RNA sequence: GAUUGUGGUAGGCAGCGCGCGCCUCCGGCGUGCUUCGGCAUCUGCGCGCUCCGGACGCUGGCCUGUGGGCUCCCCAUUCGA
């Protein structure tokens, strides 16, 4: 009915990069604050604890016949009460990723 | 030879019985009485003399460090309770991501042996890591499926062309699996369809 | 069941001496968030009203008092004296609650709200369970109705929990009484 | 106006907290903010009105009745069946059932819905062309 | 306010009967999080305190001007949409690139201009007057204040909104007729599919 | 769920199983003290096991490549200044 052209199966949820763990006057970019769509309480975060995440972005040059790049991470612990999480990546996320979407996968699975 | 454990474990590393009851059960009193009120002394096992290793061809200028002994030995990988023979699994990664497959058994290495069946969804006999799998509540009878001869060595590389023997074995295995699947209505379509997340579908709320 | 304020009966006396082999034993009914603070206030009152200090005094007993029937509503009267910005005054108040602990918590909250009197500036002189016919305040007497009937004028709209909270809604809330 | 009132015998739904989804009976009123509620499977205790949603059901009881009397009144009024049969009460049950569906059940429901949608679309097209 | 967390191309908000400050805070957070927001019917925004207090506040704002060069600011916009835009800017670090980008993701309109007149419009419960303001307390419409302080497009907006509402009423009547036809079709098709209705029954509301 | 493996000549320390007795083997059979449940009272040797004197194991990708690394250079962004 739609006639769309794209990924046929989605096995991940989206996450918005809010920023870094920080105080009013200090910033710690080693930790990233991520909001996962559909997660509204720290109790709900328990399911995603330890789940792998990928930050996919585009580069000007081609690497292995592709402009796509990926920085992997995972969910570490809940942040606050509203479902935000603290996440760690192999390298600190660039500040320009603020407001961009990361993919939160369903693995490693516990079910 | 005792055919049953003398001291069952209440928890890991703690026995149900104390030292006095263990003394009574083990029969140390009987051994002492038979031997004449004294325990029998057993000579220490004689060590094997080291083999006459030939002299080395080279002598290193530095004394290489020998690592300290590690007393920890790995245990077999655990299988989740939600995964039992005949359980339907959802693959979350790889070229078969989203496919629904039937679980057959766990191999020695800890990986899971699964089948599509191949005809239904194109998934052959394959090994899938437990960490990249979701165990659902759908179970299909697999009593008539014989996979005894298949083990971790069946998938070992010999290092392009699939031998016909593997195809025949997969067909033989899948015949009974499909026969069992046909019993449950709509199970064929369920196994032939992939799992996907639609709008407002929350993984942490789905029961699977 | 957790109460912020607990009722204790504290019993104490002055240390026995040669002159007084069996000194008078004093008891008080006090309100405090803990038994330690109840004992502290007991010694404060004993020092201020009987000349018996904690240093030269003896602690005998302390027991919590629980409402006999926390399943039923009662009318509670509280006689208290408080300190304002310009002096001290006496005050009698009435409350309705299942337990006297809840009534005392209400009393503290209301004193704070209406007179800006902090907790440490309030002394409770007397407490009692008042029958319906003997209540003096119109606020408590208005619910002494066999057929009490009113609509919920003010109801706040919220999801059962934050799990269902959403920033955007397709339609505005539909409210009626 | 004011189709619903808080009353002795009025049945209310707990709309917030750990007790969400439960039916209780208002057996007394403490003050403008909280009342005394009761039900067969709980201990009569106080609750703030902000956590109660009044229903259209009411039972004939006196204030602070006995547990047996309250149960008898609820059974005579058939509170459970009336609430369950009503659309408002059925809504919570349907939400719970939807939450409880499993993957295979969800797939079967999807198949049924697709078939019904196709048949309904054909029927509607025929009606329009008529 | 952590943020909505939704993934959408854009969100259209009907600002009617929304408290100005709370809606502004929620939308500022949404814009900072990377959302694109279109606000319509800004003239229907509600301000607590009443018309008199808000008018005096706006006159106090109008007093502020660079003494030696009034053209250097502050700029006193009169239209409701610009008032909402400035209020939002007040809650955003607009002097940084991040704040400027967040501001650039926001559109504000008076009334409902096209194509947003045929796009679903949502509301913000946390800023709704019905939930935030007790009945009887003083409030004023943003459009009324703007007209009092020098906005001269209120009547045109009213006329255009009346025309749009008439067209929307006609469309709604057509949709209701279509819905009745669809219910008739469903009734006709009921007898065709038994088992499917049986599986669907325990889920229907 | 998260961070982490510092050391590199030790089978130590602590606890416990199997054989040195038998029977009908989810257990039972001997001497003492018991609160009648039980008890470090008899508790020795040989071979083994463990939450036991600081991480080990398996698999995969890649190796002249649009690969990997970078403390170098020019920039952009968040925080600081
Ligand atoms: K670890």
């Amino acid at each position: 009915v739609k006639g769309r052209q794209g990924e046929r199966v989605r096995l991940y949820v989206r996450g918005t990069v809010l920023g870094y763990k920080r105080s009013k006057s200090n910033q710690y970019p080693s930790t990233s604050l991520i909001q996962i769509e559909g997660v509204n309480t720290k109790e709900e975060v328990d399911w995603y604890l330890g789940k792998r995440m990928a930050y996919i972005y585009k580069a000007k040059t081609k690497k292995n016949n592709s402009h796509y790049r990926c920085i992997w991470g995972k969910v570490c612990r809940p942040h606050g009460n509203s479902g935000v999480v603290r996440a760690k990546f192999k390298s600190n996320l660039p500040p320009k990723s603020m407001g961009s979407k990361v993919r939160v996968f369903m693995y490693p699975s516990n079910i | 030879a005792k055919k049953s454990p003398r001291n069952p474990e209440l928890i890991r590393g703690v026995g149900k019985l104390s030292r006095s009851k263990m003394y009574h059960k083990k029969g140390l009193w009987a051994i002492k009485k038979k031997n004449g009120g004294s325990f029998p002394v057993h000579k220490k096992a004689a060590a094997v003399a080291p083999p006459a290793v030939k002299p080395p061809k080279f002598y290193p200028a530095d004394d290489v460090a020998k690592p300290l002994v590690n007393k920890h030995k790995p245990k077999p990988t655990k299988l989740r309770a939600s995964i039992t023979p005949g359980t339907v699994l959802i693959i979350l990664a790889g070229r078969f991501k989203g496919k629904r497959v039937v679980f057959l058994k766990q191999l020695k290495s800890g990986l899971l042996l699964v089948s599509g069946p191949f005809k239904l969804n194109g998934v052959p006999l394959r090994r899938v890591n437990q960490a990249y799998v979701i165990g659902t509540s759908t179970k299909v009878d697999i009593s008539g499926v014989n996979v005894e001869k298949i083990d971790d060595k069946y998938f070992a590389k010999q290092a392009n062309v699939l031998p016909q023997g593997k195809k025949d074995d997969q067909k033989a295995v899948d015949e009974a699996l499909i026969k069992a699947v046909e019993c449950v209505p709509e199970l064929k379509a369920y196994l032939s369809a992939r799992f996907s997340l639609k709008s407002c579908m929350k993984p942490h709320e789905l029961v699977f | 069941v957790t109460y912020k304020f607990h009722q204790y009966q504290v019993v104490g006396r002055a240390l026995p001496t040669e002159n007084d082999e069996h000194p008078k034993i004093y008891r008080m009914k006090l309100w405090a968030t803990n038994e330690v603070r109840a004992k502290s206030k007991f010694w404060y009152y004993l020092r201020k009203l009987k000349k018996v200090k904690k240093s030269n005094g003896q602690m005998l007993a302390i027991n919590e008092i629980f409402e006999k029937n926390p399943t039923k509503i009662k009318n509670y009267g509280i006689w208290l004296r408080y300190q304002s910005r310009t002096g001290y005054h006496n005050m009698y108040k009435e409350y309705r609650d299942t337990t006297l602990n809840g009534a005392v918590e209400q009393m503290y909250t209301e004193m704070a709200s209406r007179h800006r009197v902090r907790h440490h500036c309030i002394q409770i002189i007397k407490t009692a369970t008042i029958p319906a016919k003997l209540c003096k305040r119109e606020s408590t007497k208005q619910f002494h109705d066999s057929k009490i009937k009113f609509p919920l004028v003010f109801k706040k709209v919220r999801p059962p929990s934050r799990k269902l909270k959403t920033t955007y809604k397709a339609t505005r809330p539909n409210l009626f009484m | 106006p004011f189709k619903r009132f808080v009353e002795i015998g009025r049945v209310a739904l707990v709309n917030y907290g750990k007790d969400y989804g439960k039916l209780v009976v208002i057996v007394d009123v403490i003050d403008q903010n909280r009342a005394l509620i009761d039900a067969p499977d709980m201990v009569r205790s106080q609750i703030n009105f902000k956590r109660l949603s009044l229903t259209d059901i009411k039972i004939d009881i006196k204030r602070i009745p006995k547990k047996k009397t309250l149960v008898a009144a609820m059974e005579a009024a058939d509170v459970k069946n009336k609430w369950e049969s009503s659309s408002w009460g059925r809504k919570l049950i349907v939400q719970k059932r939807r939450a409880s569906l499993n993957d295979f059940d969800r797939f079967k429901l999807m198949l049924a819905k697709i078939k019904r949608a196709g048949v309904v679309r054909q029927e509607l097209a025929k009606l329009k062309k008529e | 306010v952590s943020g909505s967390g939704i993934s959408a191309r854009r969100i259209v908000v009907d600002a009617r009967h929304h408290m100005l400050g709370r809606l502004s805070s929620i939308l500022a957070k949404e814009l900072l999080n990377g959302q694109k927001v279109v606000v319509v019917r800004c003239e229907e925004i509600c301000l607590s305190g009443g018309l008199v207090r808000q008018k005096m506040k706006y006159l106090r704002f109008l007093r502020k001007r660079m003494n030696t060069k009034p053209s250097h600011g502050p700029i006193h916009f009169r239209a409701p949409s610009k008032i909402l835009w400035r209020t939002i800017r007040g809650m955003i670090p607009h002097k940084t690139k991040r704040g400027a980008a967040a501001l650039a993701r926001l559109k504000v309109y008076e009334g409902v201009p096209p194509p947003y007149d045929k796009i679903k419009r949502m509301v913000i419960p946390d800023a709704l007057k019905v939930l935030r303001l007790q009945a009887g307390h003083k409030y004023c419409l943003l459009g009324k204040l703007s007209s009092e302080v020098g906005w001269n497009h209120y009547d045109t907006i009213k006329e255009l909104e009346n025309k749009r509402k008439e067209r929307a009423q006609v469309a709604y009547e057509r949709r209701k007729q279509l819905a009745k036809l669809r219910v008739k079709a469903e009734k006709a098709a009921e007898e065709k599919l038994g088992p499917q209705l049986a599986i669907i029954a325990p889920i229907k509301y």
